């Protein structure tokens, strides 16, 4: 029945009255079907008859989804809603299992009528006006509006669990040892004790929401461990995802990827290993829900790699108030990386992957950053803090680059992890320039409009040179010519740019790239034993481009 | 206290409404911080807990402000303000002596906690709401809402303004050459006294206000100096400088001429008249980079005059009070960090260069943040405003820890950044 909780007061978005919608009538059968359950209804207070005066109303439904038994009422109060204030947004986040205190004994309890049992705003229960049909369509009207949470309403949830909480903060001081998660109309308690004595709280628990209105579960805290709960497989020792079956046809569409992609990465919480920078890579440009997408080769390979770790099952391991968060991250390598968070060496509170930036050159530096930034996020979120990292890079290699680094970085605390790869600097660019070097004024320029180019230099030693190129641009251009100067260049190189582009791409020491170029660059610099690169103005700057910017 | 002063009315801007921030996730650490303080607030009725009926929210933090043993709670009352102090910067705003900074010795003193006194509007208590955090999302956050005037708030400031000119009064009777700006929970006193003598008058005004108004700031020394003691003053008269300076030296190259037409042909953009043909020219060739070239006498003429239109500053340059703050930070390496407060590109009205400790407690973050810190608190100085950041930093790592070196009251706009590419040669 419905408690003696006082109601959340409810307003009506600004100016705005409430809603004025007639009934469609229809299905006479039905028509008393609903008088039927709204008779019992009213009967048990959750409605109430309402004389013809200051009447609004919204659309009464009847139906039966099921293996018929009962049929249901169904009030659609969208319009009703959309006039309706904002209230408190509900906890729209779950409760992560990697930060769940392994505890001894849990019982889950199903409120049932949640939203019924719960008054309604007073003033506000006009707004909650409907009318079943009449026998005959010559309108006798049947006139009634809800007392309490109206089971489709707005402000529902919201006052729902605004109505559980204060219910439960007596309890919960009461006994402060027992832990209350509380989601929607259920509520998981938790307890260090023994069946005994925990079985008995649940009891008190049980018997304190029902001084209330709220009925639990009859047999006795029905647990079903492990919980299939929100795509989790509960254990009171481990969790997991059970049904995690990835399907192969031999037509995939948009579509399809998405879903087996988004799979793909729910599996990564736990899984380690799962890689998706392949299949993911095909959905671009093209939104086409059901466009046919040819499967591609690393697409075929990373979903049959995925398959091999799937295929066995892996579990999860909960949190340790009491030890140390470790946190390691490895480097996969088409710029992916995964890692796993522990407390122990063979256990796991979770894990999970990191993808480079979708569009630019980076570094396995400031990437290693992104990753090491990522974790301390999701580590506060879930535990509360932050976790000590061990990384597979040496104190030297990551405190040369950010004291290089124009931008600001702070890396919690590390320890070195000898694991490879090896994170690493494969070439660091001269500062001051090489004294006996030659000097490559390279340069490049492209036709806009007619998609041909030209990349080439002019050395101080005489030497010049000017290759033509298709399908290139200004950037294109401007690189395959340092590339060019590198080329012909001896282990020992100066080379000067009129393009701060060119510049600054090499300048952020990228050891890899989407820019078959970019690594055909990156792949030299790294042979040679000392190369200096250094910038000049572009067209009324023109130092040794006197020579360059003209020829090419 | 316990004195029911009737109710400045507020009303948010023309078709404004209540302001919903996410609250940033905490640590478990400051959870219990902020618990425990707002615990103490609700006893003394500074504030109240509200039904989900309240919709708003604005994020609130944790910090040490004074370092010391026990923490502070810091609402980041930033877009409630937009959505009215920005009518209350009008209906109520509060005017900026254009000569504080003018003065030898500003001291700043912490007033914030006057406001605490008066009860704020009923109607608009729903706006200042905020949200304590859970772990995990175990249970749901723990919701607040004040009745009595926000300190990160403009619209403290502003309704308190009476009660403070008041109080002030008879003490700029007495003291009239002392200028007092106040900007949010912070008092500026302002004089030209002698170093020590000022650091007196203070506590002279710092006493009058704890004797007058029971308003209370705060003991910086316990009278004690572990070598490692301040009390904030402030020296804005000695504030200016002209750090770009082309390099000096006897001989140069093909690389220093070069990378010096660069600096110098980029400076053209800020400063009027500069054009360098003549000293660029004797590079029109393919000269190695080492070789050494003596500067022509000819074009030398170009180094001499520009090394002095270096000298002397911009022009078109003035404040605009209609438009809002700039300013741009870089990182420039061993601890030290350059930077720019303009309004339009290229016309700078004020460029500084932070630095605190090379390698020790080095920080890329610590140092962002206090240099942060002290580029506002100037332009809260000079122009009675705070700016907004376009800092160097990703995004994230800096949403992570700001609040960790963090110990102003109120908190500035930024914005992060591509990468200062050319600029950072403004060393
Ligand atoms: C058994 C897992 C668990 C752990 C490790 N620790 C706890 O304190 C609690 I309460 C738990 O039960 C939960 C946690 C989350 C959801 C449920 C409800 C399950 C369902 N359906 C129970
Ligand atoms: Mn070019």
């Amino acid at each position: 029945p419905i408690s003696p909780i006082e109601t959340v007061p409810v307003k009506l978005k600004p100016g705005m009255d409430g809603p004025k919608v007639k009934q469609w009538p229809l299905t006479e059968e039905k028509i008393k079907a609903l008088v039927e359950i709204c008779t019992e209804m009213e009967k048990e207070g959750k409605i109430s008859k309402i004389g013809p005066e200051n009447p609004y109303n919204t659309p009464v439904f009847a139906i039966k989804k099921k293996d018929s038994t009962k049929w249901r009422k169904l009030v659609d109060f969208r319009e009703l809603n959309k006039r309706t204030q904002d209230f408190w947004e509900v906890q729209l986040g779950i409760p992560h299992p990697a930060g769940l205190k392994k505890k001894k004994s849990v019982t889950v309890l199903d409120v049932g009528d949640a939203y019924f049992s719960v008054p309604l705003d007073e003033d506000f229960r006009k707004y909650t006006a409907f009318t079943i049909p009449s026998i005959n369509n010559e309108t006798p009207g049947i006139r009634y509006q809800y007392n309490v949470l109206p089971q489709g309403w707005k402000g529902s949830p919201a006052i729902f669990q605004s109505s559980m909480t204060k219910i439960l903060e007596p309890f919960k001081k009461q006994n402060p040892d027992i832990v209350i998660y509380q989601y929607m109309d259920d509520l998981y308690v938790g307890s260090d004790l023994e069946i005994g004595q925990h079985r008995t709280k649940i009891e008190e628990l049980r018997q304190h929401l029902l001084r209330w209105g709220l009925t639990t579960p009859d047999k006795k805290h029905q647990k079903e461990p492990p919980f299939l709960w929100m795509g989790y497989e509960l254990h009171p020792d481990k969790w997991t995802v059970q049904p995690i079956v990835l399907p192969e046809k031999d037509s995939w569409t948009v579509n399809d990827i998405q879903k087996l992609v988004g799979k793909l990465n729910w599996a990564s919480q736990i899984y380690p290993g799962i890689k998706v920078r392949q299949l993911s890579k095909l959905l671009r440009g093209t939104k086409a829900l059901t466009e046919v997408i040819p499967l591609t080769e690393e697409a075929e390979l990373e979903l049959a790699e995925n398959r091999e770790i799937l295929k066995e099952p892996v579990h999860g391991v909960y949190y340790d108030p009491s030890k140390d968060l470790i946190a390691e991250i490895q480097k996969q390598g088409q710029g992916q990386w995964t890692y796993q968070i522990y407390q122990e060496p063979f256990k796991n509170l979770k894990t999970g992957k990191y993808a480079r930036m979708r569009g630019a050159h980076t570094n396995d530096v400031k990437q290693l950053t992104e990753a090491v930034q990522k974790i301390t996020t999701e580590s506060i979120v879930i535990w509360g803090k932050t976790p000590k990292f061990k990384l597979p890079i040496q104190k030297e290699t990551w405190e040369t680059w950010w004291t290089e680094y124009w931008q600001a970085t702070w890396i919690p605390e590390w320890e070195f992890v000898n694991t490879p790869p090896l994170v690493k600097l494969w070439y660091q660019l001269e500062k001051e320039p090489i004294v006996g070097a030659e000097t490559f004024y390279v340069d490049g320029a492209a036709n806009r409009e007619t998609k041909l180019g030209k990349a080439g230099y002019v050395t101080n030693k005489g030497r010049q040179k000017v290759v033509p190129l298709t399908n290139t641009t200004n950037q294109k251009t401007e690189l395959q010519a340092i590339y060019l100067a590198l080329q012909d260049s001896g282990l020992e190189v100066n080379i000067v740019t009129d393009s701060q582009y060119a510049l600054g791409i090499i300048q952020a020491q990228p050891d890899k790239s989407e820019s078959e170029l970019v690594n055909q660059i990156i792949e030299q610099l790294i042979k040679k034993e000392k190369v200096y690169l250094a910038w000049v103005p572009a067209h009324k700057g023109i130092g040794g481009n006197e020579q360059v910017d003209k020829l090419v | 206290p316990i004195s029911p002063i009737e109710t400045v009315p507020v009303k948010l801007k023309p078709g404004m409404d209540g302001p919903k921030v996410k609250q940033w996730p905490l640590t478990e650490e400051k959870i219990k911080a902020l618990v425990e303080i707002c615990t103490e607030m609700e006893k003394e009725g500074k504030i109240s807990k509200i039904g989900p009926e309240n919709p708003y929210n604005t994020p609130v933090f944790a910090i040490k402000k004074k370092d010391s043993t026990k923490w502070r709670k810091l609402v980041d009352f930033r877009e409630l303000n937009k959505r009215t102090q920005d009518f209350w910067e009008v209906q109520l705003g509060i005017p900026h002596p254009a000569g504080l900074k003018k003065k030898k010795s500003v001291t700043v003193l912490d007033v914030g906690d006057a406001y605490f006194s008066v009860p704020l509007d009923e109607d608009f208590r729903k706006y200042t709401a905020f949200t304590i955090p859970s772990i995990n999302n175990e249970t749901p956050g723990i919701r607040y809402q004040y009745n009595v005037l926000p300190q990160g708030w403009k619209g403290s400031p502003a309704i308190f303004q009476s009660s403070m000119t008041k109080i002030l009064e008879p003490f700029k009777k007495q003291n009239p050459d002392i200028v007092i700006y106040q900007y949010m929970d912070d008092l500026y006193v302002g004089s030209d006294l002698e170093i020590g003598q000022h650091r007196t008058k203070i506590e002279e005004l710092r006493q009058h206000l704890l004797r007058w108004g029971l308003t209370t700031p705060d003991k910086k020394h316990q009278k004690e100096p572990p070598f490692l003691w301040m009390g904030y003053e402030l020296h804005p008269d000695k504030w200016t400088v002209q750090p770009i300076v082309l390099p000096e030296k006897d001989s140069w190259t093909v690389n220093d001429i070069q990378k010096l037409v660069g600096k110098l042909n980029w400076a053209s953009q800020i400063y009027p008249g500069i054009k360098v043909r003549q000293l660029s020219k004797l590079l029109r060739g393919t000269k190695a980079l080492t070789e050494v070239i003596p500067l022509t006498e000819e074009a030398e003429l170009e180094l001499a005059e520009n090394r002095e239109i270096l000298k002397e500053p911009v022009h078109g340059v003035y404040y605009d009070p209609s438009k809002d703050l700039i300013a741009e930070i870089q990182k420039q390496g061993q601890g030290q960090w350059t930077y720019q407060i303009y309004q339009e590109p290229f016309k700078n009205l004020k460029t500084g260069k932070y630095a605190r400790m090379r390698g020790a407690h080095t920080n890329d973050v610590k140092q962002l943040t206090e240099a942060v810190q002290k580029i506002t608190t100037e332009s809260i100085v000079i122009w009675g405003k705070t700016p907004k950041f376009k800092l160097p930093i990703q995004k994230e790592t800096w949403e992570t820890w700001w609040t960790e070196y963090w110990q102003a009251t109120w908190i500035p706009e930024w914005e992060f950044v591509n990468t200062p590419p050319l600029v950072k040669l403004w060393y």
